[PDB]
């Protein structure tokens, strides 16, 4: 499977940019007085091994 | 300062503020090198900082 | 109150060397004390920001002016203790003096 | 070679040591779940109820 | 003697070390190094400078 | 490892100051001892 995966990644016009998702998310306004911010949590969920 | 140990000379601008502000800014840039170097050179202190 | 007006309460002042530069707008809208996508949430000043943010901005711009080369945007990235702990200690010191 | 002071692992370059010090022996991620004004209360609660600790399946 | 605290190479002079830092680690982001970042900022500075005259050229 | 890293002020000083002052002010109203009575 690794062989085919590398071959696929070798020739592909598609590009994966993680920044686009974070930008779309972080820019959402929220009150700073709440004890839990969903934005931080969802970032913490998909950030690992980024 | 012209050159700190572990750094490169002439990286500090003359507009560096006097007093505590200048100290803080210098330490802030110098932070990581100091921490790592201290770990290699010296035994750890006795309770967390 | 202005940024410098309130920041002087802890002796954070503008160096005389800066008096010939237009530092106002930079301190106003270029020293991010809390950028959403970068800062750790632990550093979120919360309600005390009304008097916390000027202090952080002054510290940020001071560090930015320290290094040589072109002026860059300054961002608080993290406070080792919680911002609340920092504010509490500051209030203590303010009460002490 | 450069070394740690906690786990005392060794590193070939000072930069590698620095990031290790910034990642391994730092604070845990679970601390960021809530405000300190709550986390201290949480810590007090867990410490208070430690007497209810389940015994190991050897003494039993 | 001096060590490049990233690649751990050793150098006889600060000059040689500085040249190595500018040349080799031209795009690194390790906090232990400052000069590559400043040079990078300068490059950004120039790009902005292009944006100025590109919509405001110079006449004879 | 930790010794005092959790130590801050842990309550609103304004309320406590108001409370403390109030109790002290009305401290003179307190009861007599049976010996004195
Ligand atoms: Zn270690
Ligand atoms: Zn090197």
């Amino acid at each position: 499977v690794e062989a085919l995966s590398t071959l696929l990644r070798s020739v592909t016009p598609l590009v994966l940019d993680p920044t686009v998702l974070t930008n779309a998310i972080t820019t959402i306004s929220e009150s700073t007085t709440q004890t839990i911010s969903p934005i931080s949590e969802i970032l913490r969920l998909l950030q690992p091994m980024g | 300062p012209i050159l700190l140990p572990g750094q490169t000379p002439f990286i500090h601008s003359c507009y560096m503020p006097p007093g505590d502000q200048g100290m803080f800014s210098i330490l802030n840039g110098w932070r990581d090198w100091l921490i790592s170097h201290a770990s290699t050179t010296l035994p750890p202190l006795r309770h967390n900082h | 109150a202005q940024l410098v007006q309130i920041a002087r309460v802890v002796h954070l002042s503008i160096p005389s060397s800066w008096m010939t530069l237009n530092t106002g707008p930079y301190i106003h809208h270029h020293a991010y004390d809390f950028k959403p996508g970068i800062t750790q949430p632990s550093a979120k000043s919360r309600d005390k920001s009304i008097w916390m943010s000027p202090i952080l901005k002054l510290l940020c711009t001071s560090y930015a002016m320290t290094v040589a080369g072109p002026v860059r945007t300054s961002i608080v990235t993290e406070i080792d203790g919680s911002a609340a702990a920092l504010s509490g200690n500051l209030r203590v010191w303010m009460r002490d003096v | 070679s450069y070394v740690c002071n906690v786990c005392n692992a060794r590193f070939s370059t000072m930069s590698a040591l620095s990031e290790h010090l910034r990642s391994d022996h730092r604070d845990d991620a679970s601390t960021l779940l809530a405000t300190p004004m709550i986390n201290n209360a949480i810590r007090s609660f867990l410490t208070a109820w430690d007497g209810i600790r389940i015994l190991s399946p050897d003494v039993s």
